[PDB]
RNA sequence: GCUG
């Protein structure tokens, strides 16, 4: 009925030949005739689910169910550009006659992700270049690159013929200022990676440079930046309006993802049904085939989101994602603050 | 003709009045025969978007 | 008639087509000039229409 | 050393050049279901008035060719068509068209229209605008005429 | 190049600046951004008086 | 001096203000926005940046009737700051269960 | 002239790869393939190993050494 | 630089930013010839107090916004300043009280911070509190209570069909009666910079330049952030030639040629009528060419039939934004007779 | 004669001045400082004899 | 009361030109107690009208019916008895024209009221004894229910 | 005019009284000082007007 | 010579 048809219009996104229906999110009070969409905090908390489908280290998928976009949204903007990380800033440089340039060499250390935590490191203050031991870790690459003694005549591979012919992110040494070194044991601060390729070196040519990092946030620059990509799906609910049987559920389990949609043979006939919705990306393929169309409806649950976020290393996933609600947690008693100050 | 690239691999040998280069330049995902040619993709000019 | 690895020796790159001099350090190319042929039957109009 | 800023002309292999008009962060671009977000936004409506199909099937092309590890031939008066590279968009799970569902990142609500999305080459050109600048207030002059 | 055409019907200006153009439609239509670097250089005499000596003085 | 608060006449009008909240984007705004809508009070909410380059958002709240607009802002920023910390406890929950489970 | 430390878009670390994905087609794996077993499963990621091209190591040739 | 009327020198107020180059509205786009490619432009510091008083009384804008020739506006919308206003005006738009508000508060920047922003009442109430998308473009006409603006205008669009009289089908009849739009979407010929009939004129004549100003102003505000959070985007689909028009181009390519094949087997051996004041020859290029253009012509009316709704192409033609039914017709259907000169292909 | 007019293709379209629909239509492209297409039309149905672009 | 007008009336066509657009469709219907001809656009999204459906369609000049026309604003949220209880579907526009038949040279009496609900137009068509009270730059309440 | 100000308490004018209110505010001396032509077209569109009204009210 |  028209209470059928409002109820998808506030509840689900359905994705069509052409276009989204649906689109806007209308849950605000009085926008709807019979519901009360004023907020209520014993709802928000009975409703709310934060489930983990899968962990490992440096991926984290969780479902935030019953959470709005608006603050859904806020989390991944807040997880891109606001959680703090530790990163070169200044390259002081001495001898250093490789092929790459300078600045080309200062912008690739620059992206180099750090293991250090940032919540122990404090923001440096504008100027003040020398630093100190809590706002600074210190890092030194010195390579110098030799013909190798003992080698074989046709020397056609680089490695055999020279040695430290790559410059590495194991080269990279820290140098301990203050009582960093006591607070941090061995191995605890050093470049995430350690495989990534600085530079390419030649006999002859050396390296030698000292690296500052600094914390920061990932709105200033790209490289404070803590993860690889944070991202929300809606999730996917497949309905097949009309019951489908034979070698159309064969055509029909084609259109959509490789797991979604399970064909059984109930009397000895196929009949499909859908397994597994989560893994449907979406292709929309279903719309080429005519019968077919009219048979399924694709559309996205509203207010579940599976989040998937990929930490570069520099810390757990599932610390990253607290950190970003507590920034804005942050960012709201700040603004009380100042409404307490002004009255 | 304008476009920034490399001009060719003595071009770190080479002092000239103005030269441009692109910093990581990569080859066209998508490629004429007259590209393979000419070798256009062993020093090319642009970056896939 | 030099292999690539002998081009690194003269600081001289394998792609660089030649085709042009070096004069006062400067590359300059002789352009190529398209021209009429020389010894051929014109027949055209005048400005007058003759 | 030069990066990007207002005012730098890029093109794009069809004559759809263009000067850069605004510099968002990553936050605010529009997001794909993958986490894709686009390091270019192409207006439109260049394509109507100048019919640069090439453009729009260079894109098709380049992404069928990014998922599988192939070059995708862009030869005039031949090429791969456009009914080989629908078909492996499909087989790795994109729609055959390219267009994709994609969330905006300023509200996070979903985008009424599928966007196109795709790899385009596209090629940084000599003229910057900070070699371009200029302002004058009161300088030399010429000798002859006592004017600047 | 002439003096009737090249300095006298048409002459080069002081007070004058050249760039490129870029879009920006949160400005209104009679408003133009003009950068920095060409703001510190284009300067404007003004007659300092009973209304301006103040804000002339910061 | 992050919040200004600019009343929308000479006369003052508590009804309809705008708060210019300064350091802020769309993150802060698009979030309260919803807070602050699902209030039955505030007829009308928006938010806008004055220009990209300057990192200030423009809040206009306009009331029902004799609120003073500062009421319903204040309780949009408390909902906010409850609804984080929910949230921030359903998840480590969950993750420490998740981890427990993989032991 | 050096492979890119970090993915344009994405920003995923993709320095690393450059020596594993050279080693893979050394072998008999696909481009397709090699860059499957690297794990660079957004074609953000996959465009910047297959387009790059090395001209470190030709460029070296000329270098003074 | 190329000056060729007065409107490409004007004066504006200067404001400071820190980016390198010069940037305005692209409503000025216009009157300056430019667009943006790495254009250049020469600004110049009048150094007299009286050369300011000339430079904004006789060369402002706002005094500028007809051009002094045929006395039509020149500073108007232009392209995604006509396509958003189009689809936010067409029949099928529906806000609820959320995004309403977040429309309609893009316009509080600048000197309407202070104004209260009088939300209309909206339209459908009982199943769903809707407002039909007219409203929020009515808005920009009227933004306060206090606003004196009562803007009216009645005009033909540019797809009426020439005997609906505010009742046609393709809703292209435009009333705008006390500032509120009651019928037909925006196109080019309402608000761009073609002609008269246009909301700008009429409010510069009725209510002064600032106000036409203002409104133009505002729409440039609210049209991107309607487009940017709804999407527009055009794609390999959408010039796609759909199955009808590949039969229907087979058989009228079939058709016509075989007409030419007639046409020129009678020129060769026996009598083609010979068209007054034409040698036969020219006769048949005269038959020719109508064959073929009329092929042309057929091929491009069935592809438009069929092009759905959301097409993004066939967007831009209807609404006058950028293109025409020709493009659309020719990078789909059929590219027409190539012609040097008036004629076809010397020798 | 007017036979010897309305020998070219076009009919029954849509011109922006009295939408008639006997007409006599031209395009051009030979100017490419205009990247825009050029049109010019004859409508001469109620002999109103428009032309514009 | 403060009613204008009142009648049942019975759907004729639905689309007459085609499927023009998605949520709107343009119902032609007939009345049964007087002689009158209504075209009315509906949001057939929230609203679905079928061909052959019959329903009451009062137009109101305010939506309590006690006759106070004390509308300041209107308020979604605030809860008191009024008319719109009553009814399914409800408008809020303005009437814009009233316009005469043209089609008889002598001695007519059918008359035209136009209103537009924010786009969504109606034209009410009949005898001038019913369409009393019309007034042009009036705005007026349309309710409808359907019947079984 | 009929749009901005409405007035709906007052009389509708006949084609006669529409002529003669028409000729009353024309004999005012800023009418004069326009052209005449200019005044003649005014006075030929009210006449229409009323010749409208007529036709109606028939 | 090229950009405008
Ligand atoms: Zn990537
Ligand atoms: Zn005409």
């Amino acid at each position: 009925a028209a209470s059928q048809a409002v109820e998808e219009m506030r509840s689900r996104v359905v994705l069509g030949e052409f276009g989204v229906r649906n689109v806007h999110t209308t849950d605000f009070p009085g926008n709807y005739s019979g519901y009360d969409d004023a907020w209520d905090q014993d709802r928000f908390e009975k409703n709310f689910r934060v489930d983990v489908v899968h962990m490992d280290e440096n991926s984290l998928e969780f479902d935030m169910v019953g959470i709005d976009a608006a603050i859904a949204n806020a989390f991944r903007r807040i997880l891109l550009a606001e959680v703090p990380t530790m990163a070169v800033e200044k390259v002081l440089v001495y001898n250093n006659t490789s092929i790459v340039q300078d600045e080309i060499l200062a912008h690739r250390l620059g992206l180099i992700p750090i293991h250090a935590d940032p919540r122990l490191f404090e923001y440096r203050n504008q100027g003040d270049e020398e630093g100190t031991e809590i706002d600074t870790l210190q890092f030194r690459l010195q390579v110098r690159c030799t013909r190798n003694p003992h080698a074989a005549k046709d020397s056609s591979d680089p490695n055999e013929l020279y040695v430290n012919h790559k410059v590495y992110t194991r080269h990279m040494t820290w140098i301990p200022l203050g009582n960093q070194a006591d607070l941090f044991p061995e191995g605890t601060i050093r470049p995430v990676h350690d495989d990534i390729l600085i530079a390419q070196l030649r006999p002859g040519q050396e390296i030698d440079l000292l690296m500052h990092c600094v914390k920061g946030i990932g709105k200033d620059h790209a490289k404070f930046s803590p993860v690889a990509t944070a991202s929300y799906r809606l999730l996917p609910d497949i309905t097949l309006l009309e019951p489908v049987e034979g070698e159309a559920a064969e055509e029909l389990s084609r259109c959509f993802s490789p797991g979604v949609i399970e064909v059984q043979e109930v009397q000895g006939k196929k009949v499909a049904r859908v397994a597994n919705p989560r893994l449907d990306t979406f292709s929309r393929e279903i719309f080429r085939n005519e019968k077919l169309k009219k048979v399924v409806r694709l559309a996205r649950v509203r207010d579940h989101y599976i989040f998937s976020v990929e930490s570069t290393g520099v810390l757990p996933p599932d610390v990253l994602v607290s950190e970003a609600i507590k920034v804005l947690m942050g960012k709201c008693r700040r603004f009380l603050d100042e409404l307490d100050a002004v009255q | 003709k304008q476009a920034m690239g490399t001009i060719g691999y003595n071009q770190r040998n080479r002092i000239d009045t103005l030269m441009y280069l692109l910093a990581y330049p990569q080859k066209p995902m998508v490629k004429t025969k007259t590209i393979e040619l000419i070798e256009f993709e062993k020093l090319p000019a642009g970056q896939n978007a | 008639g030099k292999t690539p690895a002998e081009f690194a020796k003269l600081n001289e790159c394998p792609l660089d087509p030649g085709g042009y001099f070096i004069v006062k350090g400067v590359e300059k190319v002789i352009l190529i000039q398209e021209q009429l042929s020389k010894n051929r039957i014109i027949v055209e109009a005048d400005r007058k229409g003759a | 050393t030069r990066r990007p800023e207002i005012g730098d002309k890029f093109s794009s292999r069809h004559g759809q050049k263009g000067v850069c008009g605004l510099i968002v962060p990553q936050e605010d671009m529009p997001f794909c279901d993958s986490g894709i977000c686009p390091d270019i936004i192409m207006n439109p409506h260049g394509f109507p008035s100048r019919m640069t199909v090439g453009k729009l099937i260079e894109l098709l092309a380049g992404k069928a060719g990014v998922l599988d590890g192939r070059f995708h031939y862009g030869t005039a008066f031949g090429g791969s068509k456009v009914k080989d590279v629908c078909e492996d968009l499909v087989r790795h799970g994109y729609n055959y068209l390219g267009k994709d569902y994609v969330t905006s990142g300023i509200t996070g609500e979903p985008l009424e229209a599928y966007i196109y999305f795709g790899p385009v080459y596209y090629q940084k050109l000599k003229h910057m605008v900070l070699d371009k600048m200029h302002a004058r207030a009161r300088g030399p002059r010429a000798v002859l005429t006592r004017q600047p | 190049q002439g003096r009737f055409r090249g300095n006298l019907s048409g002459k080069r200006v002081d007070f004058s600046g050249r760039t490129v153009i870029s879009p920006d439609p949160n400005l209104r239509i009679d408003e133009v951004a003009v950068p920095v670097h060409v703001a510190k250089i284009l300067t404007f005499p003004e007659k300092v008086n009973k209304a301006n000596i103040n804000f002339l003085r910061k | 001096k992050t919040a200004l608060e600019m009343v929308q006449a000479a006369g003052t009008d508590r009804h309809c203000v705008t708060f210019v909240l300064h350091e802020e984007d769309h993150t802060l705004g698009n979030s309260l926005r919803y807070m602050i809508m699902k209030n039955p009070e505030v007829e009308f909410c928006g938010y806008t940046t004055t220009h990209p380059s300057e990192s200030k958002i423009n809040l206009r709240i306009q009331t029902r009737g004799t609120l003073p607009a500062v009421e319903p802002f204040q309780r949009g920023l408390n909902e906010l700051m409850n609804v984080c910390q929910h949230v921030l406890d359903k998840f480590e929950a969950s993750i420490k269960d998740y981890k427990d489970q993989k032991a | 002239m050096i492979i890119p430390v970090r993915c344009f878009t994405c920003g995923k670390i993709v320095g690393n790869k450059w020596e594993a994905y050279l080693g893979l087609l050394q072998a008999e794996y696909t481009e397709g393939d090699a860059l499957d077993a690297l794990g660079l499963k957004r074609y953000c990621c996959r465009r910047m190993l297959l387009a790059h091209v090395d001209l470190i190591e030709k460029l070296l040739n000329y270098a003074p050494l | 630089q190329p000056s060729l009327h007065k409107l490409s020198i004007m004066a504006h107020l200067a404001r400071v930013k820190p980016h390198r180059t010069f940037r305005f509205n692209e409503c000025v786009c216009t009157p300056y010839n430019a667009d943006f490619d790495g254009d250049e432009m020469n600004l110049h510091l009048p150094q007299t107090e009286e050369a300011k008083a000339e430079a904004l009384v006789l060369m402002g804008t706002k005094a500028n916004l007809v051009t002094p020739r045929n006395g039509e506006p020149l500073i108007a919308a232009i392209q995604d300043f006509l396509t958003g206003a189009y689809l936010l005006t067409l029949k099928d738009t529906f806000f609820d009280r959320a995004k309403a508000c977040q429309i309609i508060a893009s316009i509080l920047v600048g000197k309407d911070e202070k104004i209260k922003v009088r939300l209309p009442p909206p339209t459908i109430l009982k199943p769903v509190t809707l407002w039909t998308g007219k409203q929020i473009f009515s808005v920009i006409l009227r933004p306060s209570d206090d606003n004196p603006v009562r803007a009216n205008l009645r005009t033909k669009g540019k797809q009426y069909c020439g005997k609906g009289e505010d009742l046609c089908a393709n809703d292209s009849y435009v009333t705008i009666q006390n500032s509120e739009l009651m019928s037909g979407s925006m196109d080019k010929g309402t608000l761009g910079s073609g002609s008269k009939n246009n909301i700008f004129y009429i409010l510069l004549r009725d209510w002064g330049q600032n106000e036409a100003a203002d409104a133009m102003s505002r729409l440039a505000r609210l049209a991107p952030v309607y487009l940017s959070n709804r999407g527009f985007s055009i794609g390999i689909g959408d010039v796609t030639p759909g199955q009808g028009l590949l039969k229907a181009k087979y058989e009228l390519l079939n058709a016509g040629y075989k007409k030419c094949d007639e046409y020129i087997e009678a020129l060769n051996t026996g009598k083609l009528q010979q068209q007054p004041g034409c040698t036969a020859e020219e006769t048949l290029e005269a038959l020719i060419l109508k064959e073929l253009s009329v092929i042309r012509d057929h091929a491009g009316s069935a592809c438009l039939r069929e092009l759905d709704k959301s097409n993004s192409p066939l967007t831009m033609a209807l609404c006058g934004s950028k293109g025409s039914f020709i493009n659309i017709s020719q990078m789909i259907a059929c590219v027409g007779q190539q012609a040097i000169s008036g004629s076809r292909v010397p020798d | 004669g007017a036979a010897a007019w309305e020998n070219v293709d076009s009919t029954a379209e849509s011109c922006p001045k009295c939408e008639h629909p006997r007409a006599y239509f031209m395009q051009l492209q030979t100017r490419s400082a205009d990247e825009p297409m050029t049109t010019f039309y004859k409508c001469c149905n109620a002999q109103c004899g428009h032309r514009w672009r | 009361a403060g009613i204008l007008f009142e009648d049942i009336f019975d759907v004729k066509d639905i689309d007459p030109e085609g499927k023009k657009f998605d949520r709107v469709s343009r119902l032609h219907c007939e009345s049964e107690s007087f002689k009158m001809d209504l075209i009315l656009d509906v949001n057939i999204q929230i609203y679905p009208v079928d061909l052959g459906d019959k329903f009451r369609l009062v137009i109101a000049s305010t939506l309590y019916e006690d006759g106070t026309l004390d509308d300041g604003e209107y308020n979604p949220t605030d809860d008191r008895p009024s008319r719109a209880d009553q009814f399914e579907y409800v408008m809020y526009g303005k009437v814009y024209r009233i316009e005469g038949d043209e089609t008889s040279t002598e001695a007519a009496t059918r008359l035209s009221a136009y209103v537009s609900y924010g786009g969504l137009l109606m034209r009410l068509q009949g005898d001038a004894n019913n369409l009393h009270g019309f007034e042009v730059d009036s705005r007026v309440y349309l309710l409808m229910k359907k019947l079984a | 005019i009929k749009a901005v100000f409405p007035c709906p308490s007052e009389p509708a004018l006949s084609k006669n009284e529409l002529i003669l209110t028409t000729e009353s505010i024309m004999k005012k001396s800023e009418f004069l000082c326009c052209q005449d032509s200019f005044l003649q077209e005014i006075k030929k569109f009210i006449k229409g007007v009323s010749e409208k009204i007529k036709k109606t009210r028939d």
